[PDB]
């Protein structure tokens, strides 16, 4: 997809 | 400074273009200052890396001028790029200031560890760390000292490397960031001083995802010789044909070494470290821990295999996997010497290019 994320 | 302005960031002075505002201290050398700031003219936040005397010595010029031509041979969107370089004097005879701009990430590798992950996000950053190390190969450099700090994301999980053939340091990372040291990650062909080549930077990364899955350092030592124990007594003691290959003394050191037997690598990575059809993923994973966790250079899988593998193949694009460089690092250089003033120039007309 490409299209994820990631908190921090 | 009609077109520049100063601005004083802590014990030190900027003088930087107008389009850069909000100036704040991120990171400190030792051999550089790094500011946050916003690019106006972009609508984009940088990193604005200041040179810590360049001209102090023969040796930092030649630091100096060499970083500058080494983000010259990259063009990949995986590696930290350089967006702007500029002095804020007019003429060779006063210049003695050198800015470096580059893109400004949210994070390194460290925040990531900590963090539960899944294969999805997983995979894609080990595929973009992959894409970024072939690009360097092949301009001719090889990092060797990759680790969760020199290496940068943003929270859209897009991943940039720093700091490659830079001292340590130095360099960006060693300046800021939660910092880590490097020689946990450093290939056994490395500190048994074998020489090494590409698939040096693989073992890195081999660390590096195995201290994703676990949240935890693979191997901790406390000096080099601690650091080589824990080595062997996880992945077991590498084949004869490997110590053949050592130097005299230190063959013997490590050939008296109490034969250890290998952990299996279902074993260092137990599935309760993983996460169904997303179980085949776990296999696919470990497996190819098994091939970059390889103590054996020639037993070590590639840069271009592990692209290959079906745990990053996922992600294949011959866009971001075959863009070729612009330049090809000559290694010539290394062995070049220059007076201080000499540098001096190379440097300056390579800021006024």
């Amino acid at each position: 997809k490409h299209e994820m994320t990631l908190k921090f | 400074d009609n077109q520049f302005y100063s601005v004083e960031v802590g014990d030190s002075t900027f003088t930087v273009l107008k389009r850069y505002q909000n100036l704040k201290p991120i990171g400190s050398g030792a051999q550089g200052i790094v500011c946050a700031a916003y690019d106006a003219v972009l609508d984009r936040n940088v990193a604005i890396k200041k040179l810590s005397r360049p001209f102090q010595n023969q040796t930092h010029a030649k630091r100096a001028y060499r970083e500058l031509v080494l983000m010259k041979c990259v063009n990949h969107k995986n590696i930290i790029s350089l967006l702007n370089v500029f002095t804020p004097q007019k003429t060779l005879e006063e210049f003695q200031d050198v800015y470096l701009v580059m893109e400004l990430m949210d994070a390194n590798l460290c925040q990531v560890i900590q963090m539960e992950l899944d294969h999805e996000r997983m995979s894609y950053l080990l595929y973009q760390m992959l894409c970024g190390i072939k690009h360097l190969h092949s301009a001719g450099i090889i990092h060797r000292d990759l680790k969760p700090s020199n290496i940068v994301v943003k929270s859209d999980c897009t991943l940039k490397i720093l700091d490659f053939g830079l001292a340590r340091t130095a360099g960006t990372s060693f300046m800021m960031t939660p910092y880590v040291v490097t020689r946990y990650y450093r290939a056994p062909e490395v500190i048994l001083g074998m020489g090494y080549k590409e698939n040096v930077d693989i073992w890195s990364v081999g660390c590096i995802m195995g201290e994703m899955v676990r949240h935890k350092i693979l191997f901790p030592g406390r000096d080099y010789i601690d650091q080589w124990n824990k080595v062997i007594e996880q992945l077991g003691t590498p084949c004869p044909e490997f110590m053949k290959k050592l130097q005299p003394t230190v063959r013997n050191y490590v050939e008296n070494r109490p034969k250890y037997a290998g952990l299996t690598f279902p074993k260092l990575f137990p599935d309760s470290l993983f996460p169904e059809h997303n179980k085949l993923k776990a296999s696919q994973a470990r497996d190819l821990l098994s091939k970059m966790l390889v103590i054996d250079p020639a037993k070590r899988i590639s840069v271009d295999d592990a692209l290959q593998h079906p745990y990053i193949n996922v992600w294949y694009d011959p866009a971001e996997v075959e863009a070729p460089p612009p330049q090809i690092y000559d290694k010539q250089l290394d062995e070049r010497e220059h007076t201080i003033e000499e540098w001096k120039e190379l440097i300056y007309k390579e800021v006024m290019n």
